[PDB]
DNA sequence: ACTGGAATGCAATAAAAT
DNA sequence: ATTTTATTGCATTCCAGT
């Protein structure tokens, strides 16, 4: 195991689908003061889930990794 | 896995000759030196990280 | 002013060429 | 055995969108 436990990645796996199936749309984030995005709200599903914290750059760079992973087939 | 290619004379008097100049790249050099070495920009990204490490090596046994 | 995401950096590492 | 290209797993820095 890694950064990343399998444990937390589950947590990421279950984050991206019940926060978007495809990514979709236009920054409804704020209606009051509360300015969310989906890498913040991905690490604070984390919290709700783990207890394990992992700031928005670790979601930031997990994602990345995982795209260049994927393209490199 | 893989095939490793070694740069030819020109394309490597060419890098060293930029690197002596400066150190680390900005992209209106990776650019231009990318054109007249028939290299890709990624390479040029790579050589320089590792033309460095093989500085930063020089910098250890006493 | 906030953000997510690309580009870039770096350490570890692998393997062909020398 | 050392040196020269190339990749991978993170972080950190740079570029816009809203």
């Amino acid at each position: 195991e890694g950064v990343w436990s399998p444990d937390i990645e589950q947590s990421f796996q279950e984050a991206l689908a019940i926060y978007p199936p495809c990514g979709r749309r236009k920054i409804i984030l704020s209606d009051e003061g509360k300015m969310y995005g989906r890498n913040e709200l991905i690490a604070r599903y984390i919290k709700l889930r783990t207890g394990k914290t992992r700031t928005r750059k670790q979601v930031s760079s997990h994602i990345q990794v995982l795209a260049r992973r994927k393209a490199r087939e | 896995r893989k095939k490793r290619i070694p740069y030819s004379k020109g394309q490597l008097r060419e890098l060293e000759r930029e690197y002596a100049a400066n150190k680390f790249i900005t992209k209106d050099k990776r650019r231009k030196i990318s054109a007249a070495t028939s290299l890709s920009e990624r390479q040029i990204t790579i050589w320089f990280q590792n033309r460095r490490v093989k500085e930063k090596k020089v910098l250890a046994k006493v």
